């Protein structure tokens, strides 16, 4: 349907998959990384009804489905379900056949090896894609943001990777990776709202809480002052409409959940928080690197859309940083949608045509080729 | 438009569509048999010695294997498209349907023996 | 399954003319395979066509 | 109702005079002499069956050539050629797809007015763009200007 | 008499049996679930007179018969009288021989198991039916109404089932079966009419009270306001003709009896009413189910024909339901018969021809098989 | 249990009936460490049914339903609940704790409250956790006779500890602060 064998770009995370073609500005479609399955016995006959549902089908029919995510903390653990998600992504909504297009997939630099290897195998064996590449999330964010140097703090649904990059090169000894993510904030919000009389323990309830989080929650610039008021007055509560007509209001819980990014102890995690790890990613780099990383804190990934987060991340690191020097945050309206955007940019670069793995080299090496050719 | 006018119109439409699916198909099939006789060419066996005709049997089975592979790919695709045919088929049999299953109206019963046993000697209508 | 069409091979004990024979039946199986393939092509162009049909309906009747 | 009136045409009309005499009989119990809804109840108990005020009134609608709100004599012919389940081959996804391949000559998925006019002109019978376009509409309930296959089913539903 | 080798449909309640063939929209005949027997000493010789009367025969000669009902609170206990009713139903009025036709019977899912086992056994062993299928009255009601989703209140003669179904699936944990039905409303009316001076105790008298209810009663949209005037003036009274030329005039009793549907305590039952059961069947389902069940409350069976019932039920549930949400009732004119129609629809669906117990599987397994094969 | 006993011909829908079923459950039910083989036999033979005397002198016998009810704790889908059941939930609570904690919790699963009195429950839980648990390690359940009464017994113990005499809210602190004080003084 395209006038060129443009690469397909699929930003497959632990949240939603954003997909479209290289050279465009935006994904053609977005899909929950979900395969749904009925938890009930059918009663009426000739009702259609699938054994399993994919993406938005799984979410739309969720009233009686248990919903599973094949990707956890950035890694595919269930590749049969990812084959279904990709079939849907490519043939039902993008309506393209990867057999005629190179495909670009994304991951964090320390994502366990099985992820990129199984992603490579699925696209070469079930879709028979002519070429593959698995790209770095930080690289993709840097292209989207217009930078070659900076800290990419990618606090999304799966993991926070936090990798410093200078002149387009990794500074791997300074990756302050953290097992704290948007999915934990969602789990925390389900629990804290349960305490308000609105229990959220089932799949339908979990999807509702994620929707509540995305629309009602924030981190603010000053937690203690924000809570001093939110805990004292109803003036800071915000309502939300649930699908069945219930109305829930959230007070200080509205920010106490999200605050776990700065205070991980709220969910039992042992961590300094995302702002200290951002600071250390800069500090652990050489002294002649530090000045450029301080001036370029690059925000990407999920959770970047919480009110007060860009302002707060710059405040928290500038407060740890030395005086005289200027410390700055980069947090464009392209935040979180930067990995997909970077995929489009990267896939299309003329210099990247030497990075793509072809369905030639693949057959001689097998999917393990991804560890020889990508990064 | 007249009654039998539209009657012959629609019935000849549907029969024409039938026979013309069949005509495209018979030209398809001429194409088939011709291309079969080409890519599976009328044979040439003799002249080749024992060892040579051994290689010949081996390679004619190798061509068994090639057309094997070809038709196998085509039938895998045909399976996927049968799948998709049925998929969108019921999907739309819902879209334009969910009731495209017609009914059997209660006024629609047989009345032949009724007319007959009722009219007795004058059993005429049905 | 390709191998139940990549049948094992026997050519040596086949006399020159018995080679002619088995090669002939192999070519007959080839012709049958070509028939299968081509009918799958016709059935398959019908498949692709009526699935374009299907999605036309899908759009006009979503 | 041109199907029932074609049956009228395609069959003999002495059966129609027979139904005229039967309709003369259908003045019995007829405060109207005709076959209205109530009069279809009483004519059917005179005919042997008994449809419902919805079924009687719908047969009326199903015989409402003129929309006369009754089963007139001509409408009673329609009735007698109307009260069964016979239109065969149920051409649907499978069979109307076999057809649509030519209805939609395009090998695409839409009987446009040109596809339909071509198919009709191929019928051999006399063809009018009144025919082609009325059948387009019978298709074009989605109103694509071109009979989609769902339009084709809203068009050739059961018709054979 | 019949022109097709179709399935037979018989909906057998504690009141009446609705029987006809699959593919129609009505039973050919309705046979009361009655076997009648003379309760007096005979005196004339050679004047015929049967030892027992079945179905419509039992009502036609009822002046001297005691009439017994084989079915109680949704199930068959007098299997012998059921076989006689069926023999008459099938061979004399439907003019069919079940040996040549598969047969569909019905029950409520929260009725005792013996019912489906005995109904299956009679058709296979005394009628030699080639196949059997016991259906869910709620399923049949949803097919008849054009729905795959809703709460079905089937108003039986015995019990009311109250079941939520979503996308063709049962949600059994939310079924609220209630021991309140048409025979209890009838008993209440016999007692209330006693208060007014009319004693109805014998079979003929009991049949009359049922007939009075059917012709004179209603529920009312607002009970208290309706009673305020019904209890104050003759302007809300209606006279019923007793079959001897005498009349009975009934006032607020006309609605106080049906009111038991909203107030079961009137007959000694511990229940908040049919709108509570409807509500809890929705409330006990997940919130992504509830929106579709609120919008699809389904009335089926008798009592659904009472003036004020569709409007009253929608008012009573919307009063318990959250705001914003739309609460709606489905109540087609195919009242008191739509379940039969559903029987006809299911019995004739192509999707259902694999659901039949055959007279092979039955003979090998025995009647307990119905529990594995039907639902 | 009220619903499955209804299927057997003994409907239980009212308050008195609910109390009867609770009494039946408490006296007749068990879970079984192996419910699959237990139901294969219990659902096939009257020899495994236990009679219960209803308040009016009528008798109900219960077979596989006896354990089918308790089984819900391991098979929550029986009541429409989207859950892995109590053995997996316990396992996940162990799993969610730090790796140097997990081993002490695997060795110390402690029964309290109610339903922990069903025959086969200590073994059912220990075996299900063992199946989910890693090898080498010993998984153990503590199931004291102070079952169901353990929260009360603990209350007696806690109220009386010298290290807990400063944990009490006095009826002074209460009035100065109001009932929201419970969030500052108790936990």
């Amino acid at each position: 349907d395209e006038d060129e064998t443009t690469a397909l770009v699929c930003d497959n995370g632990s949240g939603l998959v954003k997909a479209g073609f290289a050279g465009d500005d935006a994904p053609r479609a977005v899909f929950p990384s979900i395969v749904g399955r009925p938890r009930h016995q059918g009663v009426m006959v000739g009702m259609g009804q699938k054994d399993s549902y994919v993406g938005d089908e799984a979410q739309s029919k969720r009233g009686i489905l248990t919903l599973k995510y094949p990707i956890e903390h950035g890694i595919i653990t269930n590749w049969d379900d990812m084959e279904k998600i990709w079939h849907h992504t490519f043939y039902n909504e993008l309506r393209v056949a990867p057999e005629e297009h190179p495909t670009l997939l994304t991951e964090a630099p320390l994502n366990p090896k099985a992820n990129r290897e199984k992603m490579t195998q699925i696209m070469f064996e079930t879709f028979n894609v002519p070429a593959m590449y698995v790209a770095i999330q930080a690289v993709l964010s840097l292209y989207a943001s217009g930078r070659t140097t900076g800290i990419v703090l990618d606090s999304g649904d799966g993991v926070t990777h936090n990798v410093p990059i200078y002149e387009g090169y990794a500074l791997p000894h300074a990756i302050m990776r953290l097992d704290l993510a948007g999915r934990d904030l969602t789990d925390y919000l389900m629990k804290i709202l349960t305490e308000r009389g609105y229990s959220f323990v089932t799949t339908a309830e979990r999807e509702i809480v994620r929707d509540i989080k995305e629309k009602l929650c924030y981190v603010a610039l000053d937690f203690e002052n924000e809570m001093a008021t939110a805990a004292s007055s109803s003036s800071l509560e915000k309502s939300y409409e649930l699908p069945d007509g219930q109305v829930i209001t959230i007070g200080n819980e509205r920010f106490r959940c999200p605050e776990t990014l700065f205070q991980p102890s709220f969910i039992g995690m042992e961590s300094a928080g995302i702002h200290e790890t951002t600071y250390n990613s800069i500090m652990k780099c050489d002294i002649d690197i530090r000045k450029d990383l301080y001036a370029n804190n690059v925000m990407s990934g999920g959770t970047t859309m919480y009110p007060g987060i860009a302002d707060r991340m710059q405040k928290e690191i500038t407060a740890l940083a030395p005086s005289t020097m200027k410390i700055k945050i980069i947090a464009p309206p392209e935040r979180k949608y930067s990995v997909w955007i970077g995929g489009s940019i990267l896939a299309s670069l003329s210099t990247f045509q030497q990075m793509w793995i072809t369905k030639q080299e693949y057959d001689e090496a097998g999917p393990s080729i991804v560890h020889r050719k990508c990064f | 438009i007249s009654a039998s006018r539209k009657l012959q119109l629609k019935t000849l439409l549907l029969q024409i569509a039938k026979q013309e699916l069949e005509r495209e198909a018979e030209e398809r099939r001429g194409e088939k048999g011709r291309a079969l006789s080409t890519r599976c060419q009328p044979l040439e066996l003799a002249g080749l010695g024992f060892a040579e005709l051994q290689d010949l049997c081996r390679q004619l089975h190798a061509r068994v294997d090639k057309v094997d592979e070809e038709r196998y790919d085509i039938e895998a695709k045909v399976t996927k498209n049968i799948t998709e045919i049925a998929d969108l088929t019921q999907k739309i049999f819902d879209l334009r349907g969910k009731f495209k299953r017609p009914t059997l109206r209660r006024v629609r019963i047989s009345a032949d023996a009724m007319m007959q046993a009722l009219l007795g000697a004058r059993a005429k209508e049905s | 399954i390709l191998a139940e069409r990549r049948k094992v091979l026997a050519i040596d004990h086949l006399n020159e003319d018995q080679l002619r024979e088995k090669a002939k039946e192999l070519w007959q199986s080839i012709y049958n395979l070509e028939a299968e393939k081509f009918d799958l092509q016709e059935k398959f162009k019908q498949q692709k066509y009526e699935i374009n049909v299907l999605r036309n309906r899908i759009n006009d009747n979503q | 109702d041109d199907i029932y009136k074609a049956a009228v045409e395609q069959l003999t009309e002495e059966q129609k005079n027979e139904f005229k005499a039967a309709f003369d009989i259908f003045v019995l119990g007829a405060e109207d002499g005709c076959i209205s809804t109530k009069e279809l109840g009483k004519v059917m108990r005179m005919l042997g069956q008994n449809p419902t005020p919805e079924e009687l009134q719908e047969m009326i609608d199903e015989v409402d050539e003129d929309g006369s709100g009754t089963v007139d004599f001509d409408e009673f012919l329609v009735m007698m050629v109307r009260c069964m389940k016979d239109d065969s081959k149920g051409k649907s996804e499978e069979e109307l797809s076999d057809l649509f391949r030519m209805f939609d000559k395009n090998a695409d998925g839409y009987i446009d007015l040109d596809e339909l006019k071509i198919m009709l002109q191929a019928t051999g019978e006399t063809i009018t763009e009144d025919d082609i376009e009325e059948l387009m509409k019978d298709g074009d309930k989605n109103n694509d200007g071109r009979i989609d296959y769902d339009e084709f089913l809203e068009f050739m539903k059961g018709v054979e």
